[PDB]
């Protein structure tokens, strides 16, 4: 049981590592997308100049 | 009749009024590229954050 207990946990962490990496991709991508909605809001304002 | 004959203008106005009129809005605090000037600052501000 202890071996099974251990070697299972090893995969679990590796799995979470597989999830953590992808989440980094998504967070960073999203962190970039907020700036893009600053971009649109600012750019329409420039477009909105009379 | 009760008639009302208004000021009936025909405007001799020159480039320098026109030139400057454009300048203060173009160049001024609220110049569209001035507005970009803050945008660049905002671009700087957002990017630092």
């Amino acid at each position: 049981r202890l071996e099974y207990e251990i070697k299972t946990l090893e995969q679990v962490k590796e799995s979470t590592s597989r999830a953590q990496e992808m989440t980094q991709n998504s967070m960073k991508a999203l962190q970039d997308m907020v700036k893009l909605l600053e971009d649109f809001k600012v750019k329409v304002t420039q477009a909105a100049s009379d | 009749s009760d008639v009302n004959i208004t000021s009936k203008p025909i405007e001799g106005k020159g480039i320098f009024s026109k030139l400057k009129a454009t300048l203060q809005e173009m160049t001024g605090k609220d110049g569209s590229i001035t507005k970009y000037d803050e945008s660049l600052t905002n671009d700087i501000k957002s990017l630092n954050t």
